[PDB]
């Protein structure tokens, strides 16, 4: 596809704000990937650079990305406890049963690192609590699992 | 002063016997072809260590006397038991006293003795012990481990023994190495290149507790913390210490053969100013032995005396020192389980430390006379030789010649000590410098019981020893730093012989037998400490001449008083009388 | 003479090529990057040893050549065999003959050379073995070990096998950490602690007698007695010495390389003098040979040799200098297993010590006309190399193969040049090679198939063999308050003939007993009994003379003449005397 | 017959004073009103120490003060069962001469007699068989001095036994 494409992913990847809008506004590719199917989504989301999601999204980027092994924006921004992208995620559309290739969720991933902020947004927005993954595993069974009863009480 | 060499190595929850005769009999028949050894002495205790002392002509560069050795002990690693091996020896070429005291405490009580020594063990001892100068580091306290603290009812419930936990934490609990995609050689056309991650090490006792013991046959899981409680701490338990009375730590060092006493002081102390800035708030170095306005004070109890007797004298120091002579004493940093020459529950050390010179003006208030008047005030404490002494007789081995045994030369010993009693105006205070045998619980593990009813003895033996001694399984990261991980029986189930008969044993067709069923057990008496000297076994002796009465005649009498022993029972000179 | 490092190892019934294969080269390999060494040579040998000598130029730092020596042993140590590590890896810097050698004998008879052996290896060796200025020191004889001989038939008998054996006495001559009662961290209030002492290792017959190998279904026990005899013995049984025909042991020992002769000698004495009062009844010191006054007198038969063959040699040796030269010789220290190569089964060495220069006037009673004599009078001996001398215009050449062709072809070589020097007289004498000729070797192959196909394992199988024919070091014991080993080998009588191999049992994962000859088979054929290598490749010393008059120079060239139509792949080097 | 352990000042003085052979002390701490029966923490008495240290003269000084002869420590184990283990003639006869019970068994079911005959103590067999020793005496694990004999292969004892 693009040069520009590349440079986007590096962009995301480092959190550089404004190299990101510069290199948007000269026609990057959003969706560009890279080998392991990671979007400048996808970057953004795991090291929690905020502004760049934002920026991403209102260019276009698909919300619902998934990578060589199925997973999503948001399963990233779940999983490494970045609240603020978890809601602008879910704001812009992520599919909040999104599962990957292992049939893991947004929420079994909340749940295993005990994000509990995050696991009651993603219940908020419609998250299945019965979700199992390939294992029969639901967000309740890594709370038993885990032994974290906070998060054992918000899942009831 | 004669360099000295010397090997230490441990082997957690061994006797003075096991210790002796699995590991140093088998170092000492290897100390061959080392040059200017004039003499190597032995210690082998029921701490579960061994310290093996090897003195070198008087001239003898002891960089050179240090590398033989190791080299020596390099070629015997492998004759050595894995528990050993695993634990790392050591090798040291330092003067026996310490040049100083580096004692850490928390000023805002945030931290215990416990969380302030695996501070000290996990951020300062290291790059302390890498600064030149450095012979040996003391720990005063233990790092932490990862200690699983196993319960024999809840193990015995599922069918579980501690093999069955060993083998969980190894299988879980561990570091793999598993290659790369695109990893070479490649196919072509390949774009991609990745590690591949799998297990690695676990870094929390919330991790550890998730291990998975078992599935039952109706599919409920037992994990480890179902038998288990699951605490960061020390890899020992045997030293704690004080200053001026509140928790501390510290680091106890002695200086390298032949480095310079106040270089050496210099660097440790700018190597702690790089340290400083980082401590968790509370966290303060104060400094209790700086070597004249110093002095230290031995606390040595009867072999049997266990920690809190220990204790109960050194807060009588302690006392001494900061009540009675509080105008002349700044502070007292007392070792509670350390004692100068070895490391026991009957033993201590504390490190006194005075106010300036200036302010202790008066010949009563100068270092001789207060360690005079501390020696008398603390000569009448009971069953305990307590002595305070800045920092010569003779110094006497009496030593098995001709395969005798322990219990033979103690026979051969107490008749030449009884002896030497009879000549008062020719010798005064002959004595053992070692430990009186104490009781122990021998217990006979039945052979016939064991296989009738499928009882593997390497399940009794780890059970036993893993249990009531603890086991190293194998490491883990704390906070980014390697430690180790060990599993023991929580204290309540370790403490008395009835408690021998609740630890149970899975036989080959899955039924659960006590410990009970295929054993027996008595009180005997043995050695806490077994003693070497030139690779034979040995009693060291200490005494002075009388008043009016020269060195030379006393060792004469002593001379004349050994070629009257049993058969078989030699002696020899050492130390000061060589 | 140069400095030399020399590393020892040993592997309990191993054969030249699997010393060579699991042990030597795996060494040598790493014998680079060591400075000042001029080269290195190494003997592979059928009697499970390995000896790599590492010359060093003239005025090295002996401490600083064993360290670097050591320092890149020590890659090769985990990629040994466990049961070469286990038996002590050394590393030495001594002198390459003997300073002095300290005999002991018993006076009153009460006590064979095998218990005057184990005397000496009990209570003497080690201290003198730490003396400063003691490079080396060898045993004439072998310290005791527990000595479990294994009866077949017995054990087929039991559906037990080695492995069993092997396994129970690791079970019960053990020694076990068992921690304490009331150790800490203690429940606060503790008054209890005491050790707790559960097996130890057994340090007696009677206690290994009584291993318990197995519970019968009726209840009957089999015990270790019932399927061995069991007694002290040496570790091994290849040397023997003689003192004036008289049961002996001794201390053969090697001067530390700088060290002071004299002042080390002195020091011997002074540490033997700290053990004689101890000496159980009729024991003593006598000194056959202190370094004229003395000389030796070497031993060599060909390989094959038995033991029978080198004592009847060694007889006659000693017979000569009681009865030929009574009133020159004092004494004669006789030892059958070890010679200047170092130990073997046809090798010995008689160490000649002669009476006072005052009692022996004349000139042909002096120690040069007696070795002379002796020399002479051992010539006609045959199949054996026996010669007498004190302590020059020789050449030292390695054949070396340089191209992988392979012991055999190296032979076939070697052969050649040597065939082409005995048409040289003029230039070339006594033109022959240091070493040993390949000997018969029973070849067994274990057929995988069948062994799969009984469910018999091939460790089993290994095992079995290895131990049986071969012996296996177990574990320790204690022997009067010392660490010692235990062995496991067959009673003699079961490993004698080739029939026994099929008289062994292996056990099958169905319970089944599987005698050896199910899945084996067998057929002679010829190997080495003693691989040498040069600077890390095969070869082969070959030892000369420059002819009467003519220059080692000229030898030398003549023999890079001969030497330079070999076949490809072969090549040479000089070493020792020649090198420079 | 299981005495407790007293920290008292004169019961450790003795204890310390019966296992270090020192008669005359004994007898000094015996006239100043010392508990004969004082135990250490694995409840064994001056007369457990005497016996298994061989102090004869202590053990016969003891008894004449009351010293219990059948005294238990924590496992069930007398002054007997120590001098038979340990091959001290003259205290096994003193010790049954004052009414020792030649067939108290330990905690493990173990007697005098199992100890002695262990050991191969073959006078000590003898005597404790002549008063009134159970031969056939059986411990927890079904065994017999017969049983030792044989697995021990100590024939001269087997023949003692018959």
């Amino acid at each position: 596809g693009s040069d520009l494409g590349k440079k986007l992913l590096e962009a995301a990847r480092a959190g550089r704000d404004d190299e990101v809008r510069i290199l948007m506004a000269n026609g990057a590719d959003v969706n560009a990937a890279d080998v392991v199917g990671w979007t400048p989504l996808h970057l953004a989301a795991y090291w929690g650079h905020l502004e760049i999601v934002e920026v991403l999204l209102k260019n276009g980027a698909d919300v619902n990305a998934y990578d060589t092994l199925g997973s999503t924006p948001l399963h990233l921004a779940a999983h490494f406890g970045h609240l603020e992208i978890v809601e602008v995620l879910l704001k812009n559309g992520a599919d909040v049963n999104a599962k990957d290739d292992n049939g893991i969720t947004p929420l079994h991933l909340a749940a295993n690192r005990g994000h509990l902020e995050i696991v009651e947004v993603l219940l908020k927005y419609g998250a299945d609590v019965n979700a199992q993954d390939k294992f029969g595993k639901t967000a309740f069974d890594i709370s038993i699992n885990n032994g974290n009863e906070d998060l054992a009480e918000i899942l009831q | 002063a004669p360099p000295a060499v010397t090997i230490s190595a441990s082997y957690p929850g061994a006797d003075a016997k096991t210790v002796q005769d699995t590991v140093t009999q088998v170092i000492e028949q290897n100390m061959n072809g080392i040059d200017n050894l004039m003499y190597m002495s032995s210690n082998s205790d029921s701490t579960g260590t061994v310290q093996i002392t090897l003195t070198f002509e008087s001239g003898t560069d002891a960089d050179i006397a240090q590398v033989q050795v190791q080299n020596k002990l390099q070629l015997a690693m492998p004759l050595l038991p894995q528990e050993v091996q695993q634990q790392g020896v050591s090798v040291e070429k330092s003067s026996s006293s310490f040049l100083m005291v580096v004692g850490v405490i928390n000023t805002d009580g945030t931290m215990t003795q416990e969380d302030i020594s695996d501070y000290v063990a996990a951020n300062m001892k290291d790059a302390i012990s890498r600064t030149s100068g450095v012979g040996d580091v003391q720990l005063f306290g233990s790092q932490y481990a990862m200690r699983i603290w196993m319960n024999p009812n809840e193990l015995n419930k599922f069918q579980l023994t501690p093999v069955d936990v060993i083998t969980a934490i190894k299988a879980q609990n561990a570091q793999v190495a598993a290659g790369q995609l695109g990893g070479t050689p490649p196919v072509k056309g390949q774009q991609l290149n990745a590690s591949i991650i799998a297990q690695t090490r676990l870094t929390s006792t919330e991790e550890f507790g998730k291990i998975l013991l078992k599935v039952n046959q109706d599919g409920s899981r037992v994990l480890l913390r179902d038998v288990a409680k699951i605490e960061l701490g020390g890899e020992n338990y045997d030293i704690i210490a004080e200053f001026n009375g509140q928790p501390a730590s510290g680091l106890g060092i002695k200086l390298a053969t032949g480095a310079n006493a106040l270089d050496t002081a210099a660097a440790i102390r700018a190597e702690l100013a790089k340290m400083e800035p980082f401590f968790p708030s509370g966290l303060k170095i104060v400094y209790p032995y700086d070597t004249q306005g110093v002095f230290m004070t031995m606390v040595q109890l009867p072999a049997g005396a266990t920690q809190e007797r220990t204790q109960k004298v050194l807060n009588e120091v302690t006392h001494y020192y900061l009540t009675k002579e509080k105008n002349n004493v700044e502070s007292v940093f007392a070792v509670n389980g350390f004692g100068f020459a070895g490391r026991g529950q009957n033993t201590g050390i504390a490190f006194v430390s005075l106010k300036d010179w200036a302010d202790r003006p008066g010949e009563e208030n100068k270092v001789e006379a207060i360690t005079m008047r501390a020696t008398r005030a603390f000569s009448q404490i009971k069953d305990a030789m307590v002595f305070a002494f800045n920092l010569t007789g003779f110094d006497f081995e009496l030593i098995d010649q001709a395969g005798l045994g322990h219990e033979k030369l103690t026979q051969a010993r107490n008749q030449l000590l009884a002896e030497a009693a009879k000549h008062p105006d020719m010798l005064t205070s002959v004595r053992p410098n070692g430990l009186e045998d104490t009781p122990q619980f021998k217990i006979d593990i039945d052979q016939e019981k064991a296989q009738a009813l499928g009882v593997s003895i390497n399940d009794i033996n780890t059970t036993l020893g893993a249990a009531w001694g603890g086991s190293y399984v194998n490491d883990f990261i704390d906070r980014g730093r390697v430690k180790k991980v060990y599993v023991m029986s929580e204290a309540k189930y370790r403490m008395l012989p009835d408690d021998i008969g609740d630890w149970y044993v899975r036989a080959a067709d899955g039924q659960m037998v006590p410990f009970s069923a295929f054993s027996s057990s008595r009180w005997e008496y043995g050695s806490p400490r077994l003693e070497r000297y030139n690779g034979l076994p040995s009693m060291e002796i200490l005494g002075q001449a009388a008043p009016g009465k020269s060195t030379g005649e006393a060792m004469e009498l002593m001379e004349q008083l050994a070629s009257k022993l049993p058969t078989g029972v030699g002696y020899d000179w050492t130390g000061m009388s060589y």
